[PDB]
């Protein structure tokens, strides 16, 4: 990760980004992860310093030497594609990319569900209303929300409980669950980290919410459909007067195609 | 001589796969063919 190697002192920081290099040849197949791209490797000319520029450098001649490092993979991960010297981002090196994106309201349901699975739920909690209330949370806010409402749950037993020992007596924790105050309690203490960003994801809406229209529903069936059963058209433009429905017309096609 | 021959008509054949309009209409015509039978 890039703090580590640059709260090191010039020399070390190099040295120990190309002996991490090293270790994966010696120990292949395996992976190098490097976290914080942006901060290991930021854009040389938005910087001044002589360290951040050659550890650029060393980074790059790293990339290149996987051509004799056989079996060793590098993955990085950053906050944006813009945010690193282009130079990281040129064919071989890291010329392929993953947009991760948010967690859409089914991943967030799921991602809920993983965290719970030590936790015994009351049968008011309902996961499914929450994730589709937590707009703008990303994996790492559920599990905080989880975690809040778990410690909010045992402080109410433990208060009367009085258990003051070294280890916890596993019979009251597996009577302990969280309810829907525990978890509604919660969530009025997170805060999305992610909420001023776009969230893309199949939307809800399907035709039986769009009155009307029906010859412009089969049109926009044919749209799709006609490109895999054969230029195919790949878009259409909606004009006419305004509030008939051109947005759910939009979500509508998606939702029955299961597309973003 | 007559081995040369032989080799001859192997060079010459070879040349002319290398450098082979019909077959250019053909597949043209293959390609929208399948498309008009699954459409
Ligand atoms: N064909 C329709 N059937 C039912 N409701 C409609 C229709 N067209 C518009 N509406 C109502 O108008 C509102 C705005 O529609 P929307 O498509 O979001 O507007 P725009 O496309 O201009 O952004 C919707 O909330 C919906 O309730």
């Amino acid at each position: 990760n890039g703090p580590e190697i640059m709260s090191k002192l010039a020399g070390e920081s190099e040295s120990n980004l190309r002996k991490a290099f090293e270790e994966a040849e010696k120990n292949a197949p395996a992976i190098i992860f490097i976290d914080e791209l942006d901060a290991i490797a930021p854009k040389r000319e938005k910087t001044h310093g002589e360290v951040e520029r050659r550890i650029v450098s060393q980074l790059l001649t790293l990339m290149d030497g996987l051509k004799q490092r056989a079996h060793v993979i590098v993955m990085a991960a950053t906050n944006r594609p813009n945010s690193i010297d282009p130079a990281l981002r040129r064919f071989g090196r890291f010329d392929r990319e993953v947009d991760i994106g948010i967690p859409d309201a089914t991943g967030r349901l799921e991602i809920l569900q993983i965290h719970t699975k030590n936790m015994k739920l009351a049968d008011d909690v309902d996961l499914e209303q929450v994730a589709n209330e937590t707009h703008g949370h990303v994996g790492a806010d559920l599990a905080a929300l989880c975690s809040e409402a778990a410690l909010q749950a045992i402080r109410k037993k433990m208060d009367l409980i009085d258990l003051e020992d070294e280890t916890i007596d596993a019979e009251v924790m597996n009577s302990l669950a969280v309810t829907m105050d525990d978890f509604r309690w919660a969530l009025s203490q997170s805060n999305p980290s992610a909420l001023r960003e776009t969230v893309v994801e199949v939307p809800q809406v399907t035709w039986e919410d769009i009155g009307g229209l029906e010859d412009v529903k089969r049109e926009l069936q044919e749209l799709v459909q006609y490109p895999v059963e054969h230029t195919p058209s790949k878009g259409v433009l909606f004009y006419g007067p305004p509030g008939c429905g051109k947005t759910l017309l939009a979500k509508a096609i998606a939702n029955e195609c299961q597309a973003n | 001589t007559n081995e040369a021959q032989m080799a001859a008509a192997a060079a010459l054949a070879r040349l002319e796969q290398k450098q082979s309009s019909q077959d250019t209409i053909r597949n043209q015509v293959r390609k929208e063919l399948q498309a008009e039978a699954t459409v």
